[PDB]
């Protein structure tokens, strides 16, 4: 089979291909028996999670985690199973070379592949083309995808995530009380089609927060407009949202309306954002690792030995 | 419904009383088959294939998924008996259920529940008094074999029954090892300080009593030694890792020439701490925190044994047992950082021992106190867990025998004597409370009845013989030696259980009666039930 | 009521009865009262200086309480909270410090 380790700036969410749920959610997942079956895990339990804002800070930590998400929470061997790792969109090449050196050299994995988290999210929803708006805890990303691959040239990156969202709400300071504001953020926070008619009975606009770059709907629109005019229909009509940040307000229709406004009066835009399987990236990875085109895309161990960081970078510089 | 309009169901009168009694009876019938030397164990499958074999009534009622409140009450009763005594968790449930049954029979006869409750309370008080005055044996008159007999009685009905002949010795030794005296010079036997480890493999007879301590831990590096003889032990409650500045401290370089030295301290700081420890002579270093590889190398080069992620309770016990001092910091009252050799503990040996493809640590012959560990050895994890539970029951029993030096006979002797005495005593108390006390007496007989039933013998004949013997004892002052008679379930015949060695701590029966009586009273006061529909 | 009633609390170590009461009604901070300069941050190279600055904060609060007491009062009512240190100071001074009255309460 193929181990599908979904880092997803969350937990490890590792398992096997074919499983509808991961089997190794390490971060925040016996005793009185004999052996080292708690101490070895007791060490990892208090180890800081390397990925911050969707980027790996401490690699030794991450490697120790993976090693403990292979030998302890899966009780398997990576020397015979291909691995599908996940990376955040627009992830530096250096991080890719590091993780590929870890897998092929340390864990001696026969073959591996690194997929974009938004692409796997789109896969778990069953589609292969569309523009994914991924807004988590630290970053916001718009990933246009056509034929199942994240077009590396139309990835617009703005920053208005859970933190930036709860910020203005705090404005309306202490950790516990800004987390009361964040509890309200976690709970119902219905998106407003029009803030006028929503405040009458009491990210889209940078000025609201205090930024001066662009809204998320503007971001999606321009990411669609930096693609093929023929696939434009598919991008506009298959916009898939993901991320607990964007889920909390449940923003579908405000986006839809202002994106329709921006787009020509031709393409009909439909946004599918009701899943919330809480393992979308994992299921997308499992689907990919189950396919045979994954064997096609395999960066093999021999390929790695022959090319190195160049094979991880897929040439084409 | 109807006039009330409450959004829920309502049971009222004989209906809800019958329901409560049915629930309690259900819970008691779950566990009735696990009572006495002839009781049998139960499997419990947790809807996922997780299996649990057990004879412990508290365990059984904990694993069950109960919805009725009158049954949750009996589950909590078994839990409370397990917390406060450690044995009697099945008998207490059976007795509470039988008291409920007979008391509901009385309430059907239209004896007011207040009167039944008064009679039950009176009968409980007088049964406690009669036990404390007539049915107790002092363990001083018997010596040490009394403890062994109490342990064997508690271990009978468990998977360490026939081997009790030997397990009791271990149990007794273990409690005697963990004996410690406090202020007022009263001896205290704090079980749960005996460590119990499980390791499938060799037979039960190969289970081990370690005079010292056993740790479910191993050395941190394979280059470290795995045996040390004159063990000087350092118990640390902090981690030995590369030093990280705390939250309110930042490193900001404006002269690159300083960066190197700063990085160097991040490790040299920890090095210095370890050197101080090793400077005192410490050959064994246990820590509740972690130990980086950098530090493990210092321990390796020193010829020391370092252990990380040890448990706080294991550490407290090793410290108390060896003479060491748990340090959360290397910091003294002089504003400096040092480690004194007086903070060390000692032990005649520390080893990394192999046990069925799994290693542990053995600290043997600690000074400043004796400690005790027990490695249970069976055929698989299910048996080992049942052995752990059985041994916990036995240890609690021996502890109770040693704290209060009174025991009572077993085999239904206490229940038979109380049945006789209370059926004679009810004649003086009122007219309806008389019926309540007689029913309390008759209810007490459910224990020998159940023992005989489980033995597959004539319960009626056996319990009648028992009551005859005990009546002879209570009406003929020359025959009080008959009080000690109870059931022999291997032959179906009464027997002098004080001479046979069937002893139970007085506190067991006393607390069983008190808790069962309160539970029955609590359930017997309900005459209505409003079950609301869920808010959703 | 011939007088007035307030559904608020008195401090811990502070009096419970006051005759011929002179009252200071206030809308001050008295709750970790920070200088309204928001870019202000304590940036030092020694925990000793952090402790000195903490002591200075406490001395600022103490001087505030002393300015209050210079009014010659026995009762102090604040619209905002009153934290543990000013509560202790008012208690040591023998002043009844009623806290968390509202805009309506103080009006
Ligand atoms: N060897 C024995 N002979 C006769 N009676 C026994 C013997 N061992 C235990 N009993 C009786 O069985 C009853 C229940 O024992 P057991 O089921 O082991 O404990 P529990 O009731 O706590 O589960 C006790 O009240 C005791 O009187
Ligand atoms: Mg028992």
């Amino acid at each position: 089979a193929a181990l599908v380790i979904d880092n997803g700036s969350g937990m490890c969410k590792a398992g096997f291909a074919g499983d509808d749920a991961p089997r190794a959610v390490f971060p925040s997942i016996k005793d009185s028996y004999v052996g080292d079956e708690a101490q070895s895990k007791r060490g990892i339990l208090t180890l800081k999670y390397p990925i911050e804002h969707g980027i790996v800070t401490n690699w030794d930590d991450m490697e120790k985690i993976w090693h403990h998400t292979f030998y302890n929470e899966l009780r398997v061997a990576p020397e015979e199973h291909p691995v599908l790792l996940t990376e955040a969109p627009l992830n530096p090449k250096a991080n890719r070379e590091k993780m590929t050196q870890i897998m092929f050299e340390t864990f001696n994995t026969p073959a591996m592949y690194v997929a974009i988290q938004a692409v796997l999210s789109l896969y778990a929803s069953g589609r292969t083309t569309g523009i994914v708006m991924d807004s988590g805890d630290g970053v916001t990303h718009t990933v246009p995808i056509y034929e199942g691959y994240a077009l590396p040239h139309a990835i617009l990156r703005l920053d208005l995530a859970g933190r930036d969202l709860t910020d203005y709400l705090m404005k309306i300071t202490t950790t516990a009380e800004r987390e009361i504001v964040r509890d309200i953020k976690e709970k119902l926070c219905y998106v407003a089609l029009d803030f006028e008619q929503e405040m009458a009975t009491a990210l889209f606009q940078p000025s609201f927060l205090g930024m001066e770059s662009c809204g998320i709907h503007e971001t999606t629109f321009n990411s669609i407009m930096k693609c093929d005019v023929d696939i434009r229909k598919d991008l506009y009509a298959n916009t898939v949202l993901s991320g607990g940040t964007t889920m909390y307000p449940g923003i579908a229709d405000r986006m839809q309306k202002e994106i329709t406004a921006l787009a020509p009066s031709t393409m009909k835009i439909k946004i599918i954002a009701p899943p919330e399987r809480k393992y979308s990236v994992w299921i997308g990875g499992s689907i990919l690792a189950s396919l045979s085109t994954f064997q096609q895309m395999w960066i093999s161990k021999q390929e790695y030995d022959e090319s190195g960081p160049s094979i991880v970078h897929r040439k084409c510089f | 419904e109807g006039p009330l309009s409450v959004f829920g169901d309502r049971s009222t009168g004989e209906t809800i009383r019958s329901q409560n009694v049915m629930a309690a009876a259900s819970i008691a019938n779950i566990v009735k088959s696990s009572l006495g030397p002839v009781g049998l164990d139960k499997m419990l499958v947790d809807d996922i294939g997780d299996v649990t074999i057990t004879n412990d009534g508290a365990t059984i009622l904990k694993l069950l998924e109960v919805e009725h409140p009158a049954a949750k009450v009996l589950c909590e009763l078994a839990d409370l008996q397990d917390k406060e005594v450690g044995d009697g968790t099945t008998s207490v449930v059976i007795i509470a259920a039988e008291l409920l049954k007979n008391a509901d029979e009385l309430v059907k006869q239209k004896i007011h529940p207040t009167s039944v409750i008064s009679g039950y309370r009176l009968a409980c008080k007088e049964a406690v008094r009669y036990i404390n005055e007539n049915l107790i044996v002092n363990t001083d008159e018997l010596g040490r074999d009394c403890l062994i007999n109490a342990a064997k009685t508690s271990m009978s009905s468990k998977i360490i029954g026939i081997n009790g002949d030997f397990f009791a010795n271990m149990v007794v030794d273990a409690v005697l090892a963990i004996k410690y005296t406090d202020i007022r010079g009263q001896p205290r036997y704090p079980v749960n300080s005996v460590n119990i480890l499980k390791a499938h493999g060799r037979s039960q007879m190969e289970s081990m009593l370690i005079s010292g301590y056993a740790l479910n831990c191993v050395v941190g590096s394979q280059g470290m030694p795995k045996r040390i003889v004159n063990a000087k032990i350092a118990c640390l409650d902090f981690s030995l890792q590369k030093t990280k500045m705390k939250l309110g401290v930042q490193v900001v370089i404006t002269d690159p020439e300083k960066l190197d030295q700063i990085r160097q301290r991040e490790s040299d700081i920890t090095k210095e701490r370890i050197q101080k420890i090793l400077a005192t002579g410490a050959n064994v270093i246990l820590t509740t925190g972690g130990i980086d590889d950098m530090c493990l190398k210092y321990f390796v080069e020193a010829g020391a044994m370092a252990v990380r992620r040890v448990l706080k309770r294991d550490l407290k016990r090793i410290a108390k047992a060896s003479g060491a001092t748990i340090l959360s910091t290397l910091a003294n009252l002089e504003g400096e950082e040092t480690f004194e050799a007086a903070m060390l503990g000692q032990a005649e040996e520390v080893v990394q021992e192999r046990i069925c493809d799994d290693e542990l640590i053995l600290i043997k012959n600690t000074k400043a106190r004796t400690s005790a560990s027990i490695i249970l050895r069976g055929a698989n994890d299910f048996m080992c867990d049942e052995m752990e539970r059985s041994l916990h029951d036995a240890l609690c029993v021996v502890k109770r025998v040693l704290e209060s030096k009174s025991v009572v006979p077993g085999g239904g002797a206490v229940e038979a004597a109380l049945s006789i005495y209370l059926e004679n005593y009810a004649t003086s108390m009122g007219s309806r409370e008389q019926l309540a006390i007689a029913e309390f007496a008759r209810s007490l007989l459910v224990i020998p009845n159940t023992l005989a039933v489980n033995a597959a013998q004539d319960s009626t004949d056996l319990v009648a013989k028992l009551r005859a013997f005990h009546n002879e004892a209570q009406v003929n002052p020359e025959r009080k030696n008959l009080k000690w008679i109870g059931l022999d379930l291997s032959n179906g015949k009464p027997r002098d259980n004080k001479q046979a060695g069937v002893f139970e701590p007085t506190i067991v029966k006393v607390k069983s009666l008190k808790f069962a009586t309160e539970a029955a009273i609590t359930i017997l006061r309900i005459d209505d039930l409003i079950k609301l529909h869920p808010e959703s | 009521d011939e007088g007035f009633l307030l559904d608020k609390k008195i401090g811990v170590n502070q009096p419970k009865r006051i005759e011929n009461a002179k009252i200071l009604i206030a809308n001050t901070g008295m709750d970790t009262d920070k200088i309204k300069i928001f870019g202000s941050r304590v940036r030092v190279d020694s925990t000793a200086k952090v402790a000195e600055i903490e002591h200075a904060e406490k001395e600022k609060m103490k001087e505030k309480v002393e300015r209050i007491l210079k009014h010659g009062i026995n009762c102090f009512i604040n619209r905002q909270l009153i934290y543990n240190y000013p509560e202790q100071l008012f208690g040591a001074a023998g002043v009844m410090a009623i806290e968390h009255a509202d805009f309506a309460g103080v009006e």
